[PDB]
RNA sequence: UAGUCGCCGUGCCUACCAUGGUGACCACGGGUGACGGGGAAUCAGGGUUCGAUUCCGGAGAGGGAGCCUGAGAAACGGCUACCACAUCCAAGGAAGGCAGCAGGCGCGCAAAUUACCCACUCCCGACCCGGGGAGGUAGUGACGAAAAAUAACAAUACAGGACUCUUUCGAGGCCCUGUAAUUGGAAUGAGUCCACUUUAAAUCCUUUAACGAGGAUCCAUUGGAGGGCAAGUCUGGUGCCAG
């Protein structure tokens, strides 16, 4: 029982892509998940669902309208080439490393302390 | 005014500047001798140690034995007669215990029977004297 | 008066001629030496000495509260007490009052930390409280048990 | 250095005399009529009125044919006619002095609801509103103080997602239906 | 003298507090009050007696 | 007047002449719990006090002083002294500065977690790749601002009031208002809690299944009750004592 119109749709000549805010109507239910949303936009836009990365939905109070931003890239190669790291890890195909920022800093200074070949021995 | 001249701004202002000082309250605010003499030094509260319990007798028509307590402040060393108010609260105040003291709502003026006592006790040993009087909390022993 | 310090917990108690009294006692959750390894262990003793001194600040504050009276001691004697040099930091600390350093009667080491140790520190005092009948009793009954 | 606003103010002012017997009377009369929660709630209205009268005097005090006075007056007028207090024929800022608080309190939603009759009492109306039972033009309304414009006054009715509306029963009928059904077997 | 501290409060009879029906609250409580002022009573001659006026 | 220095003008500095300049229009000197301003609080109109504080300008990194290096420093997370204070030594020596962030001592009436991240904003660098306790994000936080629950309704009794009626008292009930631990079912979060979304990964919030309220025990407080000042000559104790 979902319906989807587009809003502020635009044709970008410089990445040769289209971008628009997807206005959904979804009465009586939660924020619909992104996996299904991507497959269904894929069939909407006559494109594979691999490339459609959609994010930032927010259901309004009252509960018959979510809003999230979306754009569709011309290739997988171009999207992977020029797309956010956080927006790939949303899905899992990319996975940021889970080394804490302070531990990287402490690494930097610990390496900064010693001169010479012991640099290799610095890493664990 | 009396000199309602168009160019006597200076003469007027000067006169005003001299006469503000004859007002007793302005002088009170701006000379330091009052602020420095006050042990509170422009403060609401002040901590202090109890060193003895004193029964000061009341003034006329009235007739009563007010229960005050001689505190010595830590920061200055000055001595104060902080009065404990209500019924049966003095048995709580043990000697050699820290109490937070406040004013008495008069800005340097004696109040009624208790002659020359501008201060009252709020806490005892991180324990509100109210809570002890009401019976909500207990003294830590 | 008597201040009793320990990594376990404190205790404050007074002493008349014959009678022994207890004034106050408390706890502090000073986290221990193991704390956190590798990263922190090298800088652990420095942070821990700061925290121990903060505990020292709290003990110091209690002694000022009790043994000071308008920057002048009202109780006659004050026996500081602790183990592992707890009392010495309390003695030499700058929070500890100078008019009081004039009248530091004694510092006394104890074990385990507590009331029995409070009693032992009285036994080390013994010679200091010569005027007291409790001390003369301690010495006499010490010979009687001999 | 931080990315914050810090712009806020108090919305109301307390009365200068605390125990006027006539004042206490008046606040109680109006409370009884309109089912309000306390006196602050009124006084914040008194504050909005205070703003209106003070600006209204400013324009009257200016000279006529001041382009500032004309534009500002016509904008104030737009807001008042939109809410639908004064009539569009009636719009002129001298009548603002001959003007009273009750006309603004009339356009609260708890009152407008009791007047409409869809609520039994004014208090019931309040209980319904706060219980999220009703909507306006596809927009769920939790807040009884909502000032209803004339455009959106007519479109009030029950909501579709409601036990009262065409939907599932509430928590208590869930308990009474489940408990009564279990009592049956 | 300092002998009499805390005499009377103590010697009075420490009576236990009796139970009562919980009072109405909030908006409804203020409603009830309004009603007890205006809507219930009718005009009566003379000087009005106070709320807790008992005799 | 003539030079020195200095990037130029000038007691900036040097030398030689002249003897001037300010002052009751408050100079000069002393104080200031004074960094300044943009502003805030208060108000009829006039005014009064405050303004360290997230934007601008100034000055400063223990005290004073001196300098190399550099386009730019009289730099303090660069050096050299003396002074103040502190840390180790095999005795010859070594090294030092949180008015950066956290955190701590001390002073006090008086003030927060050694948390996460460059994903947003911008900045630096030789830069399509690096770094950023600037900044942002969470934790605590009753300095304060906005909205908003802690019951609502019906039927039975009763007391009353517009109606018909009735000499009053009472009677008939279309009308009601209130009340009654008298019944009746209807409605909700707070919370519990599957599932998504949120988002760097989470959390909170919004949406949603399932539990979650009849004394809706899911127990709302602080101050008062002679006057000033809205409101008990109610009951028991004390008797210039206590307050
Ligand atoms: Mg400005
Ligand atoms: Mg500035
Ligand atoms: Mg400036
Ligand atoms: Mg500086
Ligand atoms: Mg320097
Ligand atoms: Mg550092
Ligand atoms: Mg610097
Ligand atoms: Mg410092
Ligand atoms: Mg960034
Ligand atoms: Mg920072
Ligand atoms: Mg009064
Ligand atoms: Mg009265």
């Amino acid at each position: 029982t979902v319906t989807i119109r587009t809003r502020k749709f635009m044709t970008n000549r410089l990445l040769q892509r289209k971008q628009m805010v997807i206005d959904v109507l979804h009465p009586g239910k939660a924020t619909v998940p992104k996996t299904e949303i991507r497959e269904k936009l894929a069939k909407m836009y006559k494109t594979t669902p691999d490339v459609i990365f959609v994010f930032g939905f927010r259901t309004h109070f009252g509960g018959g309208k979510t809003t999230g931003f979306g754009m569709i890239y011309d290739s997988l190669d171009y999207a992977k080439k020029n797309e956010p790291k956080h927006r790939l890890a949303r899905h899992g195909l990319y996975e940021k490393k889970k080394t804490s920022r302070k531990q990287r800093k402490e690494r930097k200074n610990r390496m900064k302390k010693v001169r010479g070949t012991a640099k290799a021995n610095v890493g664990a | 005014g009396k000199c309602r001249g168009l160019r006597t701004a200076r003469k007027l202002r000067s006169h005003r500047r001299d006469q503000k000082w004859h007002d007793k309250q302005y002088k009170k605010a701006h000379l330091g001798t009052a602020l420095k003499a006050n042990p509170f030094g422009g403060a609401s509260h002040a901590k202090g140690i109890v060193l003895e319990k004193v029964g000061v007798e009341a003034k006329q028509p009235n007739s009563a034995i007010r229960k005050c307590v001689r505190v010595q402040l830590i920061k200055n060393g000055k001595k104060i007669t902080a009065f404990v108010p209500n019924d049966g609260c003095l048995n709580f105040i043990e000697e050699n215990d820290e109490v937070l003291v406040a004013g008495f709502g008069r800005k340097g003026h004696a109040v009624g029977d208790i002659p020359g006592v501008r201060f009252k006790v709020v806490k005892v040993a991180n324990v509100s004297l109210l809570a002890l009087y009401k019976g909500k909390k207990e003294r830590p022993r | 008066g008597f201040i009793v310090i320990d990594g376990s917990g404190a205790l404050f108690g007074t002493l008349q001629g014959n009678t022994r009294e207890v004034l106050h006692k408390f706890t502090v959750d000073l986290p221990k030496k193991h704390g956190r390894g590798g990263q922190s262990a090298l800088r652990f003793a420095r942070l821990r000495m700061e925290k121990r001194h903060n505990y020292v600040r709290k003990v110091a504050e209690t002694a000022v509260q009790l043994f000071i009276s308008g920057d002048k001691v009202n109780v006659a004697g004050l026996v500081l007490a602790g183990s592992a040099d707890f009392k010495t930091e309390l003695s030499q600390s700058d929070m500890f009052d100078q008019r009081l350093q004039s009248k530091v009667l004694k510092l006394v080491d104890i074990s385990y930390g507590g009331e029995n140790g409070f009693n032992q520190a009285i036994e080390l005092s013994t010679e200091v409280l010569s005027n007291v009948k409790f001390i003369q009793e301690k010495k006499l009954i010490g010979r009687y048990f001999d | 250095p931080v990315a914050r606003s810090w712009v806020c103010r108090k919305t109301y002012v307390t009365p200068r005399r605390p125990f006027e017997k006539s004042r206490l009377d008046q606040e109680l009369k109006l409370i009884g009529e309109y089912g309000l929660r306390n006196k602050r709630e009124v006084w914040r209205v008194k504050f909005t009125l205070a703003k209106i009268r003070k600006a209204a005097r400013e324009l009257l005090t200016l000279d006529e044919k001041d382009p500032r006075r004309l534009f500002e007056g016509n904008a104030l007028l737009r807001r008042l006619v939109r809410i639908g207090v004064l009539d569009e024929g009636k719009m002129k800022l001298d009548y603002i002095l001959g003007l009273k608080i009750e006309d603004f309190l009339e356009r609260r939603l708890q009152t407008q609801v009791f007047k409409l009759g869809l609520a039994k009492s004014i208090h019931h109306a309040r209980v319904l509103i706060r219980q999220r039972h009703i909507r306006v033009r596809k927009q769920v309304v939790n807040i009884p103080s909502f000032i209803v414009r004339l455009d959106s006054q007519k479109h009030i009715d029950f909501s579709l997602r409601s036990p009262y509306g065409g939907g599932r029963p509430g928590r208590v009928k869930r308990k009474n239906a489940k408990k009564g059904q279990g009592g049956a077997g | 003298s300092l002998a009499r501290v805390g005499k009377v409060r103590g010697q009075t009879l420490k009576v236990a507090k009796q139970e009562k029906k919980k009072k109405r609250t909030g908006r409804a409580k203020r409603r009830m009050q309004y009603n007890r002022r205006f809507v219930n009573v009718v005009p009566t001659f003379g000087k009005k007696k106070g709320p807790n006026a008992n005799s």
